[PDB]
């Protein structure tokens, strides 16, 4: 019984 | 070159740090004598030091200079200083004082501050010598802001912090330097803390009245430095 | 995870497949060999069984191919990260694995690790641009030198590696955190001589053979070129249906290197003499 | 979380065997130890002594050696954590955990803590519009607000660390909280002085001393490598089997290791 | 293993090209099969001679020129495994999708013993060395080095040696190409091929049709700008004219305009506008 | 219900435990107390009162002392709204806090907020905005005509959409900054009122040595002089002791 | 809010750009059947942008004047708690009620900033936002059938919302809400002040010229923070300098500390 | 969900709705006759089809309208997909979405695909984005087969990029369409006067007289412009002096933001 997950992520975009 | 909001200048809160990199030198104001002393690169191999531009330089029969910091920006001043020397002897028929050219070159280091596209110097200098027809010693110190002072001893260079305070455990106003052997012992007992090598890494010079200039060998140094290399023992 | 872990299936290499390299084993085995071979001997003085070491040098060397054989003739384990696999597209995955890493070797004192590349963990700078990777270089170095690393440095030596040296964080190195480094240069000519003796073991009662007559000529950097020229030398024999081989058929194979030894075109810009 | 925290295993890092310095070190004992000796003195003139300090970096130049020496001395608890180990996938897990120390600091009046290399937490307040990484920025605010919401300071002590400050750390630190922003870097002589002041313990120098010239010519370096300098002489002893302790082969290590990290040496221009 | 990022390509769903759809190119087509098609079979000879099988290639030259035409007729004649890929999938929007997959990529090959793979193009990946200016680019080079150790780091022989297609071959981050990592590198030119233009200009004419009222191999005589990918593109257009007028097969007056109907734009002020 | 505890046992603050330049307090004291206590002063003109004291002041400044001051003065109930209890991984469950807060708050009396550090949650795959949307739903309803206010603080005013910050939300905003020497002088009197000193000396000239700086270093720097006195064994403080370290706190920083 | 509204107020601001608009709109509402007899795909709406501080909704209140009709009630509504486009669900039943009572006034708000410029910012699945805009189109589709509805929106000026509007069957026409003269901006300040005790013994007309680039958004804010100061002083009568320079100067400039003046 | 693109096809609509410059209209139809109705011809010759094409015409000249009509000729699914619309700061989000585009596309053939404003398609950032331009062009004719699914790029900035046009064997029928003359301008009113009343005379002589630079969209907007205030007359026909009261100002906004139009 679960759907409450949320994990951060990593990006690297042109400035 | 403008004003910050902290009452300072960018380019000149910077420049005087340049002189805090290079060589280190000093003079003093003896009882009846005046002296200088400066620095050299030992280990500079495949070279003959007879002809290298000495950190010392002379301006008249009776006055000398010792720069620090840069070397190029030093050579220019001696020239236009020399002019004022061997011109001031002409129009007025009397030789210079000491303060005159000091007052002069105190002004040129801001004539090369407040204009368009002109850097100040990576230079700080001092002078020394006796006025003509007098006896009292005179030495003056300089830096790019133009403020010319009269320090009884003045050093500009590396490791110079404690050197700036080393004298204050050594010098006494009412106990001035007696003679050359001690006053030069003073001249070296300061500088040697940053030497960290033998006599080859320095150059000195002295003044007495009526243009009694001398320069001393590497060997004369090895006479006296031994006496405290012998007295750095007990 | 134990996929990164060492192997019951060791490779089959050896540090006498490795001609020209003669001195370095004496200079680097002992930190990995001797006081761990004899801690009581070292503890007779017990100066510091140091932390790991490092090796720098170009490609063409087989720093890898050296590190394959050292995992033979060990008395210890030799784990592998398959460099840079440790990182993932997240944050929390970093430090836990490093936490998992040290402990995986705490249980094995006579056992060590391997990096190949630290070009991807080098020269951390941040003003908003950066990455979580910089976060992990700290904690490994933290758990390298902390209340819990010297007990590994009691148990452990390690090694890092790369091919480009001065492009990383100097704040990494407290010399003593890495107590020794070494160059793996390109070879000498005569160092190149015994190389082709290794790999061309295919001549067939032939003659007129002058193995010295090739490092006669080379000005390269790699030793692997001794194989690149050798391996395609036999290709000629492979195509022309005659298994045998000679010097000249083996020599023009450098014609493949006629590109490499001459691919570097040159500029005509005499702006300054 | 608690598991890593209570590292009560001080090494044999011997406080006062270290030969570094005094003024810094009284400054901490004054910050810490003497307050735990007769703090009535602070009550005499009515003083609230500081809430921990922060050293600076200059890596390989004595960040930590005192610290485990203090742990050898600590005479109290001692704590140890990492921010990278503190952080997780989910939201506010570590921030939910970061709170749970101060109650475990509420464990004790003898409540003190080292912290491990913050450079990935509270580094700098970029807007972090680019997703994800606001978690860090969401975490530091969970601490500093927790730090000084309403606290009698409960001996909620702290000592921090890093390798470079201006790279990061814009606003986190504040005076009173951390009044002492303090230093460690090379001494310019005293690495010559007291380092081998320690290392003269074991070794023999089985022919001479030679130390009057095994010395520093104002050579830019970090004395931490001196613990290599002792090493390779023994090795070069055993590169030629000297079971004794020489002074001659000892030459190379500075000539060998200090010679690698070359500098520009452009001082043919400030003469 | 599933590893649903690239499937076994060509079990029953494959292209249909032939070797002989090419014209000449045997100045390169010989050597490649001299290190591809035979090691399927005469592996014992490579054990008789050659400490390892010469394999690992970097095929290059200007693009839209003939490289990818050759890549896959071999795919028609492998009797073994084969994989394709878009040569910049590795630039994923977030991090880590490659390093999680590329380690699972060769995981597909080692189980699929033996096999081969290829790539579209790597012009974006070629990067010798930067100073670390931002993570925006550093996720490139870390993939490149990881590719290398994945190639000959530890696993030596059972793996497959692979290709390198591109659009240029001077930007390539060196330390990739090596006598051991590759042991081979080839290309093909663009300048005039009197030997090859003379046949490739109508090798497709066999595939095409023609009813000669005269001789139509004379545009080949007109050597100015002999290219490699146009030279079939033209009749890929010229044939659309007899049909445009219900003519059943073209005539030689139909195509000479079709040659110039591809106007060569030798006159364009975009060239005149810049320098002067 | 993690922060389900209104106020502490004893706030130890006063509006005169602060230098704080004397001017940023009045309107703040005006908005918080004059509608509260003297709405006849409001109807004396017939006004449209505000609802929030918008604010920005760099930390290490006595706004937060000033924030804890209204607590000890008014004696009413109090809160603390920070991402710890507020922001929670369970999407939507985070907004149980705001609802049980405000839906309670409308019931209660003098339960005005100090929801500081909303720069945490109120900054622009992330779900923070929907919590920020959960806020503004609550505020446009009750916003006028009440004893209640919305007064909090931050560190980064340019780090939030003003779509929330329309004029009906925090109108009479707040701005802080460092003091004059006189402001630096009267604050200095405060932390000087504990110890033994060389009584009767020229403290004010030290407040000449307060360039752009916080008061926080001044309540600090006196103790380092006592620490300097401790090592000096000075049972009573002098002038130069304050100098011997304050010269070092800034130069070590500079 | 839903009602057959009251009279349009004084036209005032922007009016030279406005008389030409009821032209555009009431005819779709008036004898567009005659247009349908003339046989034209006449529009179902247009767009009026410009910075707020304007009186946009007054023109919406002016919409039903020449033909009685009812207003709209929705404001950033589709930002829901659930998977659904619950508003977009309501938009059907709501636009169905715009289909009800063919005399009807339809004005949503912040079409831009409810609809981003190009929705690159958000992930692939936006919560059916293009689907919501698909509803808007599929509801505009049903709206394109008839002359019952008449639609318009307002937000940041242009190039801030979706570019869909280019099709003349979709939207077909745009007007702006420019910066007006200020004599009405003078009157409205009495209207702001109408709920507050004060006087007007001032020459605020030279004042109204002096300021600019302080929108009705700004000027809907000014009126109070100088009512407090004269109360903070204690005064009650309105006044020029305490409000004009007391508000218009304090915006960004303050702390007059100048010496070399005289 | 790209239904939002690919869902404007079902209702059959005439190819007659635009006269234009007919010879170009003769071009793209006859060359796309082949796959559908007379594919025998490619077999009798054995020649590959046209591997997709493009065009050029300056803005607002029925280009998308032209494309949107063809799919209803035969039963494709006309998509709508702006170039700039698929533009995200995320690196792979560019090159990931395109792969899923062809994915659903080949999931449904014989169908059709479309792009318009692709003209946007040593520095640090730019070194990754060319790969996108290097990727998709590969995905045209790199490795895979393409049965019954095609594409048009229909821009208004024909200085797009050399390499996509450098080798025009990949693409072909790199066509142009310029703006009307009276030759064009005149007949366009016939469809635009279709479903509306009018008196009956050779009134369009003013059309050739003026409008030398307008396009089809505004003249259509000019038609309805006249009809609005033509109801003050309220007559059961419409007069050509009616429109004349607004032809001026429509040019004064056609005056606004003067932009040039070269063909390449
Ligand atoms: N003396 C040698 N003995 C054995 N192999 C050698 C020798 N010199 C070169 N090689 C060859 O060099 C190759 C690898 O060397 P190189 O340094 O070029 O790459 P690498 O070390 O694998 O790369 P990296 O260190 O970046 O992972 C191996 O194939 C190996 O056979
Ligand atoms: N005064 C000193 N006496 C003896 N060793 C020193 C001294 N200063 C530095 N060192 C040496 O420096 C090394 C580490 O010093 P430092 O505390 O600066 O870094 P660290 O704490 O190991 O690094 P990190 O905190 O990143 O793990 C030790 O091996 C130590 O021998
Ligand atoms: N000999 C040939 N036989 C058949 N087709 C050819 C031949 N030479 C060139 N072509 C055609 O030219 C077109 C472009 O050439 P090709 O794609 O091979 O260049 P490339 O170097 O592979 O470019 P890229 O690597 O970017 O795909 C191909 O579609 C191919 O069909
Ligand atoms: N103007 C001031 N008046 C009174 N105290 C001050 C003043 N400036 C600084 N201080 C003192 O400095 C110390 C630290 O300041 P403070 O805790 O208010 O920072 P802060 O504003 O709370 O930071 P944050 O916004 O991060 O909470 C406090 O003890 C406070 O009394
Ligand atoms: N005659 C008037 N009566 C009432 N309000 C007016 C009048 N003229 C202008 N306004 C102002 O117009 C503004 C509405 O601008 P608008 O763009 O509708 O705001 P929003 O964009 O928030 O809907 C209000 O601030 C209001 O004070
Ligand atoms: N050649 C033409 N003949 C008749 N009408 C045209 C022609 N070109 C354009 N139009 C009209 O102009 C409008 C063009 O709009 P649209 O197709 O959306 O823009 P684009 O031309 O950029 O694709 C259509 O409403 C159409 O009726």
């Amino acid at each position: 019984n679960e759907n409450v997950s949320a994990r951060l992520g990593g990006a690297s975009i042109a400035v | 070159s403008i004003f910050s909001p902290d009452g300072h200048i960018f380019q000149v809160e910077y420049a005087l740090e340049a002189v805090k990199r290079g060589t280190c030198a000093v003079g003093v104001k003896g009882k009846n004598c005046v002296v200088l002393g400066c620095e050299r690169r030992s280990t500079l191999k495949l070279q003959d030091t007879r002809i290298t531009p000495s950190k010392v330089s002379k301006i008249d029969s009776h006055v000398v200079l010792s720069f620090s910091g840069l070397n190029a920006d030093s050579r220019i001043l001696i020239e236009k200083a020399r002019v004022e020397a061997q011109s001031h002897r002409l129009t007025l028929e009397d030789p210079v004082t000491v303060e005159y050219l000091t007052r002069y070159v105190a002004g040129v280091q801001q004539r090369y501050t407040q204009s368009g596209g002109v850097r100040p110097f990576g230079v700080s200098t001092l002078i020394a010598g006796f006025d003509p027809r007098d006896d009292e010693p005179k030495l003056y110190q300089t830096e790019p802001s133009g403020i010319y002072s009269s320090w009884s001893a003045q050093t500009i260079g590396r490791n110079s912090k404690t050197v700036r305070e080393f004298l204050e455990k050594n010098y006494d106003r009412k106990e001035p330097p007696a003679t050359v052997e001690e006053c030069v012992k003073l001249t070296v007992r300061s500088l040697l803390e940053v030497v960290q090598t033998g006599a080859k890494n320095i150059e000195i010079t002295v003044v007495k009245p009526d243009s009694d200039i001398v320069a001393l060998s590497s060997e004369e140094i090895n006479q006296y430095v031994t006496q405290i290399e012998q007295e750095k023992q007990e | 995870l134990v996929s990164l872990m060492m192997v019951e299936k060791v490779p089959d290499s050896t540090y006498d497949m490795v001609g020209g390299l003669t001195k370095q084993i004496k200079e680097i085995k002992e930190v990995i060999e001797l006081p761990v071979k004899h801690p009581e001997l070292f503890e007779s003085l017990g100066i510091a069984q140091p932390k790991g070491v490092i090796l720098y040098g170009p490609p063409g060397t087989g720093k890898t191919l050296l590190a394959r054989a050292v995992a033979h003739h060990t008395d210890c384990k030799f784990i592998r990260v398959s460099g840079a696999e440790l990182v993932q597209k997240y944050i929390g995955e970093g430090s836990r694995m490093v936490r998992e890493l040290f402990v995986m070797a705490r249980e094995h004192a006579p056992s060590i690790i391997f990096m190949d590349e630290i070009d991807s963990i080098g020269s951390t700078r941040v003003e908003g641009s950066g990455g979580g990777d910089s976060e992990v270089q700290r904690t490994m170095l933290e758990l390298l030198n902390q209340l819990d690393g010297f007990e590994t440095s009691k148990n452990i030596k390690i090694i890092m590696a790369t091919n480009r040296l001065d492009i990383l964080d100097p704040a990494l190195l407290r010399p003593g955190r890495i107590d020794r480094k070494i160059e793996f240069p390109p070879p000498s000519v005569a160092a190149r001589a015994e190389i082709l003796r290794i790999h061309s073991r295919k001549m067939n009662l032939t003659r007129g053979i002058n193995l010295r007559k090739v490092a006669e000529k080379m000005n390269g950097c790699s030793g692997a070129d001794v194989k690149g020229v050798c391996t395609e030398a036999g290709m000629y024999a492979l195509r022309e249906r005659r298994i045998h081989v000679t010097q000249e058929d083996f020599e023009l194979a450098v014609g493949k290197v006629m590109n490499k030894n001459q691919e570097t075109a040159i500029s005509v810009a005499k702006l300054f003499k | 979380m608690v598991s890593v925290m209570k590292m009560d295993k001080s090494p044999t890092e011997s406080y006062s065997d270290i030969g570094g310095l005094e003024s810094q070190i009284q400054e901490i004992k004054e910050s810490v130890e003497l307050p735990l000796t007769h703090p009535e003195l602070y009550e005499e003139m009515g003083i609230k002594p500081p809430k921990g300090v922060i050293l600076y970096g200059a890596p390989g130049t004595g960040k930590t050696l005192l610290a485990k020496a203090v742990a050898n001395q600590t005479s109290a608890t001692f704590l140890r954590i990492v921010g990278s180990e503190l952080i997780q996938k989910y939201l506010g897990d570590g921030p939910r955990l970061c709170r749970q120390i101060f109650k475990v600091a509420g464990e004790n009046a003898p409540s003190i803590v080292f912290i491990d290399e913050i450079d990935a937490i509270g580094t700098k307040r970029y807007d972090s519009n680019s997703g994800g990484e606001r978690e860090i920025q969401r975490t530091m605010l969970e601490l500093l607000n927790q730090l000084d919401g309403f606290d009698d300071r409960g001996d909620v002590k702290v000592i921090m660390a890093t390798n470079k400050i201006e790279t990061l750390d814009p606003a986190l630190i504040r005076p009173g909280r951390i009044d002492r922003k303090i230093l460690f870097e090379n001494p310019d002589l005293s690495t010559k002085k007291k380092i081998l002041g320690i290392h003269t313990s074991k070794m023999n120098l089985s022919e001479d001393v030679n130390l009057e010239t095994l010395v520093t010519t104002k050579d830019d370096l970090s004395g931490a490598d001196i613990q290599a300098m002792c090493t390779e002489a023994g090795l070069l002893a055993l590169r030629e089997r000297r079971m004794q302790v020489t002074a001659e082969d000892f030459k190379q290590a500075k000539e060998r290791v200090m010679k690698n990290k070359v500098e520009e040496n452009l001082e043919g221009l400030y003469l | 293993d599933s590893d649903s990022s690239i499937s076994v390509m060509g079990e029953n769903e494959k292209p249909d090209v032939t070797y002989a759809d090419v014209g000449g190119l045997d100045m390169q087509k010989q050597e490649i099969r001299e290190a591809v098609e035979l090691p399927l079979v005469q592996a014992d000879l490579y054990e008789q001679i050659g400490i390892d099988p010469p394999r690992g290639v970097l095929l290059y030259g200007p693009p839209g020129t003939g490289k990818t035409m050759l890549v896959k007729a071999v795919a028609n004649s492998t009797k073994a495994a084969f994989i394709r890929v878009n040569g910049s999938e590795f630039v994923h929007k977030y991090l880590g999708e490659g390093p999680r997959m590329v380690r699972d990529v060769f995981r597909l090959a080692r189980e699929n013993a033996p096999s081969i793979i290829f790539i579209d193009e790597v012009d974006s990946i070629a990067t010798k060395r930067f100073d670390a200016q931002t993570g925006s680019d550093r996720e490139v080079q870390r993939i490149l080095i990881e590719l290398l150790t994945q190639m000959d780091g530890f696993d030596q022989s059972t793996n497959v040696k692979v290709i390198m297609a591109t659009n240029r071959a001077d930007t390539l981050d060196p330390a990739l190409l090596r006598p051991g990592r590759l042991d081979r590198k080839i290309e093909f030119p663009s300048l005039r091929d009197r030997r090859e233009r003379r046949l490739i200009f109508g090798t497709i004419a066999s595939k095409m049709s023609l009813a000669p009222e005269a001789d139509l191999d004379s545009l080949i005589i007109r050597n100015d700008s002999l290219s490699g990918a146009v030279i079939a593109a033209i009749m890929q257009e010229a044939g659309l004219r007899a049909v445009r007028k219900n003519r059943y097969v073209i005539l030689q007056s139909d195509l000479e305009e079709a040659y110039a109907t591809q106007v060569k734009t030798d006159n364009t002020v975009d060239k005149f506008d810049f320098y002067k | 219900s993690v922060t389900m505890m209104t106020v502490e046992e004893k706030p130890d603050v006063t509006y005169s435990d602060v230098g704080g330049c004397k001017d940023q307090i009045e309107k703040l004291r005006e908005v918080v107390e004059l509608p509260l206590l003297s709405p006849e002063r409001f109807a004396t003109l017939g006004i449209d009162p505000p609802k929030g004291i918008l604010l920005y002041g760099p930390p290490g400044t006595g706004k937060t002392l000033c924030a804890r001051a209204v607590a000890n003065r008014t004696d009413a109930t109090f809160i603390r709204v920070i991402g710890s209890e507020l922001v929670q991984k369970y999407v939507g469950e985070g907004a149980r806090m705001v609802r049980e807060l405000f839906e309670m708050a409308r019931t209660k009396k003098a339960c005005i907020i100090f929801f500081d550090e909303i720069d945490a949650v109120g900054g622009a795959d992330n779900e923070v905005q929907r919590t920020m949307l959960e806020l503004i739903t609550q505020l446009d309803g009750f916003d006028p005509r009440g004893n209640i206010k919305v007064m909090f603080a931050t560190n980064r005013p340019n780090t939030l959409d003003p779509a929330l910050l329309r004029p009906g939300r925090i109108d009479r905003k707040v701005e802080f900054s460092l003091p004059d020497l006189e402001g630096r002088a009267n604050i200095f009197r405060i932390h000087s009122k504990s110890m033994s000193v060389e009584r009767g000396i020229r403290w004010e000239l030290i407040s000449r040595l307060c360039p752009n700086s916080t008061g926080a270093e001044l309540r600090s720097v006196c103790t380092e002089a006592g620490m300097f006195a401790i090592r000096a064994r000075r049972k009573v403080a002098t002038e130069k002791d304050f100098l011997k370290a304050v010269d070092k706190v800034i130069s070590g920083y500079k | 809010d839903e009602k057959p509204t009251e009279t349009y107020s004084d036209v005032g601001g922007l009016d030279k750009q406005i008389e030409e608009l009821v032209e555009a709109i009431v005819l779709p509402m008036k004898r567009a059947d005659k247009f349908k007899d003339m046989g034209i795909r006449a529009p179902k709406g247009a767009l009026m942008y410009g910075p707020p501080g304007t009186g946009k909704t007054l023109l919406a209140r002016a919409c039903a004047a020449q033909t009685n009709a009812t207003f709209l009630k929705l404001a950033a509504p589709q930002l829901v708690q659930m998977y659904i486009g619950e508003g977009a669900k309501l938009v059907r039943d709501a636009f169905a009620l715009a289909k009800e009572k063919a005399p009807t006034i339809i004005f949503i708000d912040e079409l831009d900033a409810i609809g981003t410029k190009r929705f690159d910012s958000e992930k692939s699945g936006d919560r059916e936002v293009q689907r919501t805009m698909l509803e808007l189109l599929n509801q505009l589709d049903g709206f394109s059938s008839d002359d019952r509805v008449k639609v318009l929106a307002a937000t940041n000026r242009v190039d801030v919302l979706d570019p869909a509007l280019l099709r003349s069957g979709r939207l077909d026409r745009k007007i702006e809400f420019p910066l007006p003269s200020e004599d009405s901006r003078a009157q409205i300040l009495q209207i702001h002040s109408r709920k507050m005790t004060t006087d007007d013994d001032i020459n605020w007309q030279e004042l109204a010229r002096s300021t600019d680039e302080f929108n009705g958004a700004q000027l809907k804010a000014v009126t109070v923070e100088a009512g407090m100061i004269a109360l903070r002083n204690g005064q009650s009568s309105v006044k020029h300098e305490d409000f004009v320079e007391g508000i218009s100067e304090v915006q960004a400039r303050k702390s007059k500390s100048v010496s070399f003046y005289a | 969900l790209v239904y939002n693109m690919t869902s404007f096809e079902q209702g059959e609509i005439t190819f007659d709705g635009i006269g234009g410059l007919t010879e170009q209209i003769r071009e793209l139809r006859e060359v796309i006759e082949l796959p559908l109705k007379n594919p025998e011809i490619f077999q009798r010759v054995g020649i590959k089809p046209p591997k997709g094409v493009l065009l050029y015409g300056p803005p607002g000249t029925g280009k998308t309208l032209l494309a949107k009509a063809v799919a209803a000729t035969i039963g494709a699914n006309f998509i709508f997909s702006p170039a700039s619309g698929i533009v995200d700061k995320y690196i792979g989000e560019s090159a990931r979405i395109i792969r899923e585009m062809f994915a659903y596309a080949k999931e449904h053939e014989p169908c059709i695909i479309f792009m318009d404003e692709v003209d946007a398609i040593g520095t640090s950032a730019d070194r990754e984005i060319q790969r996108t331009l290097m990727e998709l062009l590969t995905q045209m004719d790199g490795f895979d087969n393409l049965g019954q699914t095609k594409i048009i790029m229909a821009t208004n900035r024909p200085d797009t990029l050399d390499p996509a046009l450098l080798r025009p064997g990949r693409l072909d029928r790199k066509v142009e369409i310029p703006l009307p003359n009276e030759a064009g301008r005149l007949e366009i009113f016939k469809i635009h006067t279709a479903k509306v009343k009018k008196t009956g005379e050779f009134d369009f002589e003013a059309a050739v007289k003026m409008s030398d630079g307008f396009n089809g969209a505004d003249i259509r907007n000019c038609a309805t412009e006249a009809g609005f205030f033509a109801i003050r007359d309220d007559r059961d026909h419409i007069n050509p002096d009616d429109l004349m009261k607004a032809v001026r100002k429509v040019a004064e906004v056609k005056k606004l933001e003067g932009t040039i139009e070269y063909q390449k």
